RNA sequence: UCGCACGCGGCGGCGACGACCCAUUCGAACGUCUGCCCUAUCAACUUUCGAUGGUAGUCGCCGUGCCUACCAUGGUGACCACGGGUGACGGGGAAUCAGGGUUCGAUUCCGGAGAGGGAGCCUGAGAAACGGCUACCACAUCCAAGGAAGGCAGCAGGCG
RNA sequence: GAAACUGCGAAUGGCUCAUUAAAUCAGUUAUGGUUCCUUUGGUCGCUCGACUUGGAUAACUGUGGUAAUUCUAGAGCUAA
């Protein structure tokens, strides 16, 4: 599950893949433009209010 | 006499409810030397398709024919006879075209066999495109 | 659509009878004495005379 | 079709342009303007085919955009401009001025007019229009919407407008005996005095025109254009002067011209 | 879609035409507007020539006219009572051209009480508490009173027109076509025109 | 709004573009009178599922049963109506004739219809456009089997 | 000066004659029963309250997906 992370206050963006499902319950079953805290995605990700914007399917 | 429908029929141009202390009937000339009938001016018929008390303009061709049917209301059927020349056999053939012509009720005494004079205008209906301009009396018929 | 003539026209008319002795005598006189090549141009001068004769005849009727 | 036409076949071109059919399949389609397609003559035809300055269509393209052609007071850079009747095409380079006048035949005649003649032209009005504030209007043959005209100008009179100011100078009353110019039909190109007016309500009125040589003829009023009062014209006249003397003596004049000079 | 074509139907003699082309764009027909009573909801639609037509769907007010006094005013429409074309346009209250509708009388009643300043409507027993029209009835200038007194020569009104002023509901006929221009203008029934539908409305009730 | 010279607190010359409206050009669209191959082993046809007219409206750029609601029973025909076939796109025209006629006109100009068969639509002033979309039908294509994508009766060219 | 936004054209032309028998079409007239691109000629300080307003976005940087489309998704921007 690739994650295209973008941080608008600096303008940088990179692709990072995540390989566990228990961290993805805070991303699954949610709609567009929601302010989501990324406190469970990793040790470096805490207090990170991330807005989800949607990407591409496995068929593109 | 009049006003036997659901709506109120009246002449649209005139106003008949001005402050007071007969009707100012609307009528117009038609042109081409045609004299407007006396009954249109003094009568109480009102009809939007009349060539004198209605909003129809006479243009184009002017034809004539003989009336054959009058069972239809406010419109009649006339007959026109003509001969078509065939170039092979130096003869002719009797051909007739029976179009539908609107009859304004200004012309009161119109009989089957009268030689009617019609005038082209805008299409009044699916087939009607001609309106009666004058009614010449049939040959003889003094009784 | 192209801009050209499309006008093909014969310059001669073949006789109605092909094999009569009288016509074969007359055109053979005209070929050898004046050095012609074939019966086609024999008919080709006759077709030009037919136009002039027909154009004159309609003027006499006028 | 599904819209307006944009091409024009060479076969479908009008006969008075006299364009040859062996050159191209197409014809120069005239652009829209103050004149109709059929009776106008495009600027490309007047230069390449009438005056023979230009050879090809690209050669016409360059000359018109050198800003050397001034049609009736305004420079137009379109090769297919609808130059109609008596458009004063003024050429500045050679000091030469052309006014499109009909010949004795149906063709436009190549008539050179004097520079002092180039300042005015005669326009036939069509209707007297009342503007939105009681403003009289006149609409000419080239669609010149002239507001505040002379009140005595009627439906079918002609006005001698002035080109540099866009305003009228005089006008000619439509009356019998005045000179005329037959603009259309079999009598196209005829000049003669008006002798009889026939009224036809509903139909088209026909006016009999007496020629200068006494060859009286008829023409409907829609193809009739007066040019002056009595026997005095208001413009210059080309050779032939619109007589249409019958073809028996163009045979005589053409034969006599060759044998006289030798 | 629904189209306006003459070649799809029979001849004059009764023969059946056979089509030689499919439906054209200039034969286009559109669904009806069928505007009702409500706040202004008008939809604009593009038509042939790049023009605009105003498809009204809910209308409340209209610039009806009272032609005897040469005055017109904007008043709110309340009810629809009669339509000559169909009876289902009365039950389903739909506004088209030539509809007999009901309107409030106060925009026209005040004009009688201002320009003429005489009691119309106003069933006897009650007097105006805002007192504005009472001020307008009196307190005229001496030189304009003679001109005011000549306004009473034509200050008479027909009883049938005065009768509907009593309840405040005036019968009026639609004159403008509503689904095209979007407006609902018209005029008030008067005299011979007014008494004709009163016979028909009574015949509707029975 | 943008570009060239610019001469005197601000005004001037040469333009392009832009729009509201009116005429003009240009189309498109309905009508008006006349004209069309054969067929009677096609003589009655049309209609309350509009057939022909009247009234009032809807819709339409507008005239109009175009459509709706209420009415009248009307309209065409032996002068061939209606219907069927057409190996029928129509005309200007072509061949052929002394005179008259016969046959042809898919074909360069004009006008109509279409893009495999229907149907519906977006934009645009103008399309029911298909070298534009939206679906069904028939044919056909790549596929990783998840999906995507096509219309040469346009010039060539290939099969039948 | 590539690109891209914008404007216009793309409804012209070309092919074919399947459908179609007062239908198309041909001659003649009408739109006073209508709509109009473009062009041309006219209008457009007339109305009684600024030395030029506003924020999006394409191109571009960069993250990418789908086997694949003239497929596009996200993040910073920047003009009419």
């Amino acid at each position: 599950m690739k994650l295209n992370i973008s941080f608008p206050a600096t303008g940088c963006q990179k692709l990072i893949e995540v390989d566990d499902e228990r961290k993805l319950r805070t991303f699954y079953e949610k709609r567009m433009a929601t302010e989501v805290a990324a406190d469970a995605l990793g040790e470096e990700w805490k207090g990170y209010v991330v807005r989800i914007s949607g990407g591409n399917d496995k068929q593109g | 006499d009049i006003q036997t429908e659901r709506a109120y029929q009246k002449q649209p141009t005139i106003f008949q409810n001005k402050k007071r202390v007969k009707l100012p009937r609307y009528y117009k000339n038609i042109g081409l030397g045609f004299k407007t009938p006396k009954e249109a001016i003094e009568g109480t018929y009102i009809d939007k398709k009349c060539p004198f008390t209605g909003n129809v303009s006479i243009r184009g061709r002017i034809l004539s024919g003989v009336v054959t049917k009058m069972k239809m209301q406010r419109t009649i059927v006339i007959r026109r006879d003509y001969l078509h020349y065939i170039r092979k056999y130096n003869r002719f053939e009797k051909r007739h075209k029976n179009m539908s012509v609107h009859l304004s009720p200004c012309f009161r005494d119109v009989q089957i066999g009268d030689i009617v004079t019609v005038g082209e205008c805008r299409p009044l209906s699916k087939t009607v495109r001609f309106n009666v301009l004058k009614v010449t009396k049939a040959a003889g018929t003094k009784k | 659509p192209v801009a050209r003539s499309w006008v093909c026209r014969k310059t001669y008319v073949t006789p109605r009878r092909p094999f009569e002795k009288s016509r074969l005598d007359q055109e053979l006189k005209l070929i050898g004495e004046y050095g012609l090549r074939n019966k086609r141009e024999v008919w080709r001068v006759k077709f030009t005379l037919a136009k002039i004769r027909k154009a004159a005849r309609e003027l006499l009727t006028l | 079709a599904r819209g307006p036409k944009k091409h024009l076949k060479r076969v479908a071109a009008p006969k008075h342009w006299m364009l040859d059919k062996l050159t191209g399949v197409f014809a120069p389609r005239p652009s829209t303007g103050p004149h109709k397609l059929r009776e106008c003559l495009p600027l490309i035809i007047f230069l390449r085919n009438r005056l023979k300055y230009a050879l090809t269509g690209d050669e016409v393209k360059k000359i018109c955009m050198q800003r050397f052609i001034k049609i009736d007071g305004k420079v137009r850079t379109d090769i297919t401009y609808p130059a109609g009747f008596m458009d004063v095409i003024s050429i500045d380079k050679t000091g030469e001025n052309f006014r499109l006048i009909y010949d004795t035949k149906g063709r436009f005649a190549v008539h050179r007019i004097t520079p002092e003649e180039a300042k005015y032209k005669l326009c036939k009005v069509r209707k007297i229009f009342v503007g939105t504030k009681g403003i009289p209007h006149l609409v000419t043959h080239d669609a010149r919407t002239i507001r505040y005209p002379d009140p005595l100008i009627k439906v079918n009179d002609t006005i001698q407008i002035d080109l540099e100011t866009g305003k009228i100078t005089d006008f000619i009353k439509f009356d019998t005996g005045n000179l005329c110019m037959v603009t259309g039909g079999a009598n196209l190109g005829r000049i003669g005095v008006i002798t009889n007016r026939e009224r036809h309500p509903g139909s088209f009125d026909v006016v009999h025109v007496k020629d200068a040589n006494g060859n009286s003829f008829a023409t409907r009023l829609s193809n009739i254009f007066v040019i002056g009062k009595g026997n005095k014209p208001w413009i210059s006249l080309p050779r032939g002067k619109g007589i249409r003397l019958t073809i028996a003596e163009e045979r005589d004049k053409r034969l006599a011209a060759k044998q006289s000079s030798g | 879609g629904i189209s306006r074509d003459n070649w799809h139907k029979r001849r004059k003699t009764g023969g059946k035409r056979k089509p030689y082309h499919k439906k054209r764009k200039y034969e286009l027909g559109r669904p009806a507007a069928n505007t009702k009573i409500g706040p202004r909801r008008i939809h604009t639609v593009r038509v042939r020539g790049g023009n605009k037509k105003y498809r009204a769907l809910r209308l409340d007010v209209g610039n009806f006219s009272w032609g005897s006094e040469c005055c017109t005013r904007k008043t709110r429409i309340i009810d629809v009572v009669y339509n000559a074309s169909n009876n289902e346009l009365v039950r389903t209250k739909t506004l088209v051209k030539n509809c007999i509708v009901l309107i409030d009388s106060t925009p026209y009643r005040q004009w009688y009480e201002s320009h003429y300043a005489l009691p119309l409507g106003r069933k006897k027993g009650a007097k105006l508490t805002p007192e504005e029209e009472e001020i307008l009835n009196k307190k005229r200038s001496k030189k304009i009173q003679k001109k005011y007194d000549e306004r009473k020569k034509n200050a008479k009104i027909s009883s049938l027109l005065e009768e509907q002023f009593q309840q405040g509901k005036l019968l009026a006929c639609i004159a403008s076509r509503p689904g095209q221009c979007g407006r609902a203008d018209g005029y008030v029934l008067e005299g011979k025109e007014l008494e004709f539908y009163l016979r028909k409305i009574k015949a509707r009730k029975g």
